[PDB]
DNA sequence: GGGCGCATGCTGCTCTAGGAGAGGTACACGGCGACTGCCC
DNA sequence: GGGCAGTCGCCGTGTACCTCTCCTAGAGCAGCATGCGCCC
RNA sequence: AAAGAGGAGAGGUA
């Protein structure tokens, strides 16, 4: 009974299942007969068999060694001759296909990747009307296929019908109708207003088949000599060849639905009846029949969703088309016998196409794996960009707006806040996609005024419900039966109206049917602003998993499903007992007697260097049931999502530490290990083979002390369990290199005498600056071990380092209601305000920011959490709760607080004059504050923006090759850019020497840099600058364009002419090295 | 936000060479200044201008 | 053009990097050589005109790609970069390398609120300060507390001896620093302060200067610059010090 | 123009 | 005082273009014309002899070392090795020196043919 | 059975080229200057 | 002759910073290591 | 003595 929310990851699984079941078989059957140019020897593919091979590596092994999770495809073949007999048949290997993980992702080159869904136009026919600057209403029609060339029809201001093929000039429709082989009698039988076409016939003249073909050739191919057979060939290759034109099932279905035809579903090419019906519809629309309508292109009934299987089919098509030409060329060129089918197939283009699609495409994306919510959200995204979609620069403005047809199908809140805002969306919670590519939503039917809540809800599409009166999900019923009230709001013909409770047709299932998963986890959301809801949804996906997570006291009811539908919770499948529990293994024995075993992940790494860990919940000998949780992941409590913690909060100002959205916290949050997280990083090294000689991984590192080799072992690899700081040696690598930078006399004398020594260089692997932690895993891969190393390499080493991080000053914290801040101070617990119980507070927030940001749901949440903690109740509330009353939330909170006060027996926990306020004392002096303040329990999170990954400084480093300016980037010791706005500010101030020193000495004056550095070191004055390098580069670039540009010196006296100055010459006899150095 | 940036770049480019170079030019020409009103209400007084 | 402005680059292990000017120059040279060879052996004068046309098109593509006819396309369907594309637009030479630059002796970090400060003071973390003031510290280590040479001072700094902090505490006394926030809409977006060393990894800012910068303490970051010469220090002290900006220029 | 070639701007302290 | 006073731009004649990228040697020969679409050798990473990266036209690729590896050191102040023609100096000269190509047939500059005003027309 | 000779798939060196579309098309929006039609 | 009016093509569209991946081209020709057949 | 070369996509923060 009732309604159960279905799986949230059904799109990807359904798409891949459809691909495997039908797409490959249908695709392999569209090119099976391959012929040579002249005669016999046809090649055939039996595509229905298509066997698959078991993968060689599992998911964990593939991720360990940076591999790919894939299978191999084998398809039987056959080569006949029919002239001398001797049929041949064997099995052909066509390539390898990546496999889908049961979580719905792909493993490519050791990385998790996702494929997003695309929103595109639907194939079919569309009509439009437009007005000129002088009136003169005009009509157009456009026919769009799944793949091929479009068709266009237009009406003129005089009453003439024109045809525009692809991108050619206008054409009379008579030539196109006659070239198809239609007489005037059959043309007049399909037009309902034949006197309208007479004008076109008269003003454009009559044509025969051959004359029409000649005219078609003339206009389509200007310059070439016309020919009847030629024009016939263009027509056939344009609109009738089933290799360059495709309608699709959806296209044929839409054409039949719109134009009212009954053509069979197996025809996927244009016919004459379709063109005649389109012209008839255009004519009838012009003459205002009243039963013909124009089309809206933003309507969700005219748009389609494309998923992974449909996108893979096209790449398979391109690869097979590329392979077929090679097959034919090899079949014709060779003139020998024993041409085996296995020797006629070159599976290079297919493999290349599949690899390019899965590795370097726009819709294949690096998956977001900060926490389970982000991973779940990434899989349900809809994108309007990509091949066949739109472009950021060429996108208009109607595509970034909200349409009335989006309700219940696309969330109107979750969207990016950057340059691509309004172009990427999220699927709604209750939405689903049918077998044509359109989105449906469910409703309940009503009869005479009673909601039938036990009658198998009806799924409807955007165009099906345009002619019915549909009510929202907040309509209140007496006993789940009759609709109360006398004026019910409804939607009719894409308009909000009101009607009596007897003309209603359907009702939505839930009040939260309009939003997405992330937005559905915010309680008391109807008391906030929409922008703050968007910010809260965005910030909920940036939380870090904690050491010991906690589920919220005040929830919404969707946490268990969100935790379950992402794939880290293990549940008992039978009704038995527990036989064996261990930190890495759980066994379940049922009542019958069979056993089930599970292994658990332990301290693994995610895409964003977070932690994935599983722990048991049950004990030995416990009695379990079906569906009970026995283990959980890193960011989940016992079956529920848990991202933050519940802490004590008061709303009042401190001594300036809450000034502008800053946060003051206590020291208990540090030494009690609250908000402490674990991070894991990976380092890699390889041993190549240079032309001079192979490099070696060894321990004998030239010119290094003994204290730098304590932790290495035999080979020269760090030991597991060691503590490393910056500069430590992880893997010792030495390169045999013969650099020539010394006088050859000593080298030749040593070579002749002998005494072979170390002529090598040291470039070993060291940990970067600002890193420390424990070594937890070392993996070594070599040859002679069945390992697939990159070409030109002999050994690969991987090291894993783990770290624990606590909260500190400069870290970002946030809640679920759009409130964010930065920690500015940590206080000892004897200095914080305390309660009449004597308990110090945990965090102090400024009230000034509550009414300015217009997010007052946090006060409701805190006041409910206070009572929840005092009662041990853990309430759950559904949004839009005012349909049962007028002050539902306030009354609920007040009742809970009064009940808690009565139960605990402490009269100070609730007050009647100030319902939400308590008295608070000062921990420094012991004096109470003037007025009571607001105290509660808040659910807070810690984000991934930590100050440890943001501090950077530079004095001198690398420079660019061309412009000789400092490099840019944190990862390569880069400098900060001084843009033109800062130059404007410095010019407005009047400081000229600062600007001049910034522009020349500190950026690219190759000689002045060293002079300045050495003058500073020696304590003398800084000499005057010269000319920057970029000006000389610009002068050379301008001269390369054959322009005579030069600098001149004015003539002081006499008739002597001005003299050209050589800028690229040395003035002073001093050295100019590439980088500043300390001389002596 | 691109429109305002384009406008301010054009404004900066049109008048980047106006610099005080002279002390006095000896001119009797000038402009007339009064208050900014809308009907009988003063939006901007004459003392501020 | 000189060869050092179009470098070849020796990454890729065994292959080489791609530069677009070299391809156009090679095409021009190839067409010229073919035309000369054809002209030498007295070819029929219907094949020579073809080579002349292709040479003209190649030179046109080298000068300005896509100005007249079709555009030359590299490996993927991506047009090449000609000589006129280097000096043309927002990413050209003029607006990227001449009117703005990257600089040395600069830093960047997150900002927190510091009360109990003076309006002309700021708080600088020690990790940033030890890097931004290196030559002055080296000079003071050589002059006072006679060490020996530069190498010993660098070893002392790297080893993190406690003396370098005592030296740095008095190197920075009296030396102004410049602070900037990313959108600089007017001249009050850059200002000069006097630094004091603090423990942590965030910069402390006086609450009374926030509205001029338009900054709040919920995620913003700031950039720090250090003057070098005596004239620059005098200008920073007497023209841009944050305690002398009382009224608005507008 | 003095910015592009790297000279003292004719305004402020670089007036003369 | 100042090194220069003003900048001037004008049209370029073929004589000036030839003068930009032509230098003589104490042998009687002239260098500066590129006649091969070759950059560097694949086996040993050294430039070719008459291509786009030649050392006789643009300069040495290593400081105070000629191409044939027979003259070295700094005591020479601008002598030229008489086996390959490479001058012995620093490699910074590779940032200034220019070359030129002589065309078999004349061609038209596209800036003066396709413009908002057409000067040839 | 076994060593040797030949066919053959695999793969790295080389060079050369470099043209012209195949079709990835139909796909933003405003301001200003330079040709061309069809009439008075 | 004298145009108006219409159409087509080129120019332009804020600032700083952080992380992840893939690619420097592609086909012909010859060297080589392997598999398989052959004669004793 | 040595040490990073550019380019193209995708996603974020003020
Ligand atoms: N496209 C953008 C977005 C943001 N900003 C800068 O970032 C600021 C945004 O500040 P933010 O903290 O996001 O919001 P506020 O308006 O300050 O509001 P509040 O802090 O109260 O949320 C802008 O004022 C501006 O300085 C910008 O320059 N360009
Ligand atoms: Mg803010
Ligand atoms: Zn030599």
């Amino acid at each position: 009974a009732a309604f159960h929310l279905p799986d949230l990851v059904a799109i990807q699984r359904n798409s891949f299942r459809w691909f495997l079941e039908e797409g490959l078989i249908e695709e392999l059957e569209s090119f099976s007969p391959i012929t040579d140019y002249t005669g016999k020897l046809e090649l055939h593919f039996l595509g229905k068999q298509y066997k698959l091979k078991r993968p060689k590596y599992d998911v964990d092994e593939a991720k360990r060694r940076d591999g790919t999770y894939s299978v191999q495809m084998y398809v039987p073949t056959r080569l006949i001759n029919k002239e001398t007999g001797e049929i041949k048949e064997q099995e052909v290997f066509i390539g390898d296909l990546p496999l889908m993980t049961d979580r719905g992702t792909f493993i490519i080159n050791g990385a998790e990747r996702v494929i997003v869904n695309q929103i595109v136009r639907s194939p079919g026919v569309y009509y439009k009307s437009e007005r000129d600057k002088n009136g003169r209403l005009t009509h157009n029609a456009s026919l769009i296929p799944n793949r091929g060339a479009w068709l266009k029809f237009e009406t003129d201001k005089n009453g003439l019908v024109w045809v525009r093929i692809d991108k050619t000039r206008k054409l009379s429709a008579q030539v196109l109708l006659k070239a198809l082989g239609l007489s005037d009698n059959e043309i007049y039988d399909k037009l309902r207003h034949p006197e309208y076409y007479q004008k076109t016939i008269d003003k454009e003249g009559q044509f025969s088949e051959d004359e029409a073909l000649m005219e078609l050739y003339r206009k389509l191919r200007p310059g070439e000599p016309p020919t009847v057979s030629g024009g016939q060939q263009l027509l056939e290759s344009r609109f009738f060849d089933p290799k360059r034109y495709d309608l699709g099932r959806v296209g044929r279905y839409k054409l039949n639905k719109k134009l009212g035809l009954n053509v069979a579903d197996t025809v996927r090419t244009l016919t004459s009846e379709d063109i005649l019906a389109a012209i008839d519809y255009l004519i009838n629309l012009e003459l205002d029949l009243g039963g013909c309508e124009v089309d809206d292109i933003d309507h969700l009934g005219n748009r389609r969703v494309r998923s992974v299987g449909e996108l893979l089919q096209n790449q398979v098509r391109v690869g097979l088309n590329r392979l077929e030409r090679i097959i034919r060329e090899r079949m014709t060129v060779s003139d020998s016998d024993s041409l085996s089918p296995a020797s006629l197939v070159n599976p290079k283009p297919l493999v290349a196409a599949i690899k390019e699609f899965f590795g370097s495409s726009q819709l294949s994306q690096f998956m977001d794996q900060t926490n389970p919510l982000a991973e779940l959200t990434h899989k349900r995204r809809l994108s309007a960009l990509g091949p066949g979609g739109l472009t950021r620069e060429r996108a208009g403005f109607a595509v970034r707006d909200i349409h009335p047809s989006h309700y219940g199908r696309i969330c109107p809140i979750e969207t990016p806040e950057g340059p691509n805002a309004g172009l990427i969306g999220s699927l709604a919670t209750h939405a689903r996609v049918n077998d044509y590519g359109f989105i449906e939503t469910p409703f309940w039917r009503v009869e005479e005024g009673r909601v039938r809540k036990d009658l198998a809800p009806v799924y409807m599409t955007a165009d099906q419900e345009d002619d019915l009166r549909v009510a929202p999900g907040d309509v209140a019923t007496d006993d789940a039966g009759y609709i109360l009230g006398t004026t019910i709001p409804v939607r009719y013909r894409q308009d909000f109206t009101t009607t009596t409770p007897e003309r209603v047709d359907y009702v939505a299932l839930s009040p939260v049917q309009i939003i997405s998963v992330a937005t559905s986890l915010i309680p008391f959301l109807e008391h906030d602003d929409a922008n703050r809801a968007l910010m809260g949804s965005n910030m909920q996906r940036q939380a870090v998993p904690l050491l010991r997570p906690e589920r919220p006291l005040v929830g919404t009811g969707l946490e268990p499903q969100a935790a379950r539908d992402s794939g880290m919770v293990i549940t008992s499948p039978v009704d038995g007992t527990i036989s064996y529990v261990d930190a890495t293994h759980i066994e379940v024995t049922a009542d019958t007697g069979e056993k089930y075993g599970y292994a658990l992940q332990k301290y693994q790494r995610s895409n964003q260097d977070t932690c994935l860990n599983q722990r048991p919940i049950v004990f030995e000998g416990d009695r379990v049931q079906r569906g009970q949780v026995i283990a959980d992941g890193s960011a989940t409590e016992k079956g529920e999502l848990a991202l933050g913690q519940n802490i004590l909060v008061a709303y009042m100002p401190w001594e300036g530490y809450n000034y502008e959205d800053a946060i003051l916290i206590s020291e208990r949050l540090v030494y009690d290990d609250v908000y402490t997280s674990i991070h894991i990083e990976k380092f890699e090294i390889e041993a190549r083979q240079t032309k001079l000689g192979p490099e070696e991984i060894t321990r004998e590192i030239p010119n290094v002390g003994e204290d730098a080799l304590r932790q290495l072992d035999e080979n020269g690899i760090i030991r597991v369990g060691a503590w490393v700081e910056s500069g430590d040696i992880l893997v010792g690598k030495v390169t045999p290199k013969g650099e020539s930078d010394q006088p050859p006399e000593e080298k030749l004398l040593r070579a002749i005498f002998g005494e072979k020594a170390r002529d090598v260089r040291d470039n070993s692997l060291r940990v970067p600056n600002g890193e420390k932690g424990r070594v937890v895993d070392v993996r070594l891969f070599t040859r002679e071990q069945g390992d697939e190393l990159p070409p030109g390499a002999n050994m690969v080493v991987r090291v894993y380092v783990a770290q624990k991080r606590k909260i500190q000053v400069g870290d970002k914290m946030a809640g679920r209601h759009g409130n964010k801040g930065i920690i500015s101070r940590i206080l000892p617990c004897e200095d914080m305000p305390y309660l009449p119980d004597g308990t110090p507070l945990d965090i102090v927030l400024n009230p000034l920011g509550v009414p300015s940001r217009m997010n007052v749901g946090q006060v409701f949440e805190c006041m409910l959490g206070w009572a929840g903690q005092l009662l041990d109740a853990r309430f759950k509330v559904t949004p839009f709760d005012e349909m049962y009353g007028a002050e539902a939330s306030r009354l609920t909170v007040n009742a809970k607080l009064s009940e808690a006060r009565e139960q605990t027996g402490q009269p100070w926990v609730f007050s009647d004059d100030e319902p939400g306020k308590i008295q608070v004392y000062d921990g420094r002096t012991g004096e109470p504050f003037d007025r009571p303040v607001t105290v509660g329990r808040a659910y807070m999170l810690k984000l991934v923006h930590l100050v440890d990954d943001k501090i950077h400084a530079r004095s001198t480093g690398p420079y660019s090759l061309v412009t000789q300016q400092p490099l840019g980037g944190k990862a390569q010791q880069g400098g900060q850019r001084f843009g033109e706005m800062e130059v404007w500010a410095l010019e407005a101030y009047g400081a000229a020497y600062i600007l001049q020193e910034l522009l020349t000495v500190k950026s690219d004056d190759m000689q002045g840099r060293n002079e300045a550095l050495n003058a500073i070191v020696k304590g003398k004055a800084i000499p005057r600058p010269g000319t920057p390098e970029s000006f000389k580069v610009l002068m050379r670039e301008l001269q390369s364009l054959c322009l005579d540009i030069a600098v001149y010196k004015a003539s002081t006296e006499d008739y002597e002419e001005d003299k050209e100055v050589d800028l690229m010459a040395d003035v002073n006899q001093r050295r100019t090295p590439s980088r500043p150095t300390y001389e002596s | 936000t691109a429109d305002s940036g384009y406008l301010t770049r054009r404004l900066v480019d049109v008048s980047q060479d106006v610099i005080i170079h002279e002390v006095d030019c000896g001119t009797s020409r000038g402009l007339f200044v009064e208050a900014m009103t809308d009907g009988d209400r003063i939006l901007i007084p004459i003392s501020q201008r | 053009i000189p060869p050092d402005l179009r470098p070849m680059v020796q990454l890729d292990g065994g292959r080489f990097a791609t530069s677009d000017l070299n391809d156009l120059y090679r095409r021009v040279i190839n067409r010229n050589n073919r035309l000369a060879r054809l002209q030498e052996i007295l070819a029929p004068e219907i094949i020579v005109r073809n080579e002349k046309r292709m040479l003209q098109e190649a030179v046109d593509a080298l000068i300005d790609n896509g100005r007249r006819g079709r555009t030359v396309v590299g490996a993927n369907n991506r047009p090449l970069k000609s000589l006129s594309d280097i000096i043309e637009g927002k990413q050209g030479r003029f607006r990227q390398n001449l009117l703005g630059k990257r600089v040395d002796y600069s830093g960047r970090s997150v900002i927190v609120v510091g009360p109990n400060l003076k309006i002309h003071q700021c708080g600088l973390p020690r990790e940033m300060a030890i890097e931004l003031f290196q030559p002055f510290v080296i000079h003071r280590l050589i002059k006072n507390h006679s060490i020996n040479n530069i190498k010993q001072a660098k070893k002392l700094i790297q080893k993190n001896d406690p003396l370098i902090w005592d030296v740095l505490e008095e190197v920075i006394e009296g030396h102004p620093v410049m602070l900037n926030r990313a959108p600089t809409l007017h001249r009050l977006g850059i200002q000069a302060f006097e630094p004091i060393l603090v423990e942590g990894r965030a910069i402390q800012l006086h609450p009374l200067v926030c509205p001029a910068f338009n900054a709040d303490f919920d995620g913003d970051q700031m950039a720090v610059h250090v003057p070098l010469s005596i004239e620059a220090q005098a200008e920073a002290r007497m023209l841009m010090l944050a305690s002398g900006n009382i009224l608005s220029p507008a | 123009e003095n910015v592009i070639i790297g000279r003292l701007i004719p305004a402020g302290t670089g007036f003369k | 005082e100042q090194r220069f006073d003003y900048v001037k731009i004008a049209l370029a004649s073929p004589e000036r273009i030839r003068q930009w990228g032509e230098r003589t040697l104490p042998n009687g020969q002239v260098v500066g014309e590129v006649t091969k679409p070759e950059t560097i050798n694949y086996r040993t990473l050294k430039p070719e002899m008459d291509g786009l990266f030649c050392e006789k036209i643009f300069g040495p690729a290593k400081d105070w070392e000629c191409h044939c590896g027979k003259y070295k050191r700094v005591r020479h102040r601008g002598i030229v090795c008489e086996r390959c023609g490479v001058e012995v100096t620093e490699s910074r000269v590779r940032r200034h020196r220019m070359g030129f190509i002589k065309l078999a047939a004349p061609v038209a500059h596209v800036w003066y043919l396709k413009g908002i005003p057409s000067y040839i027309a």
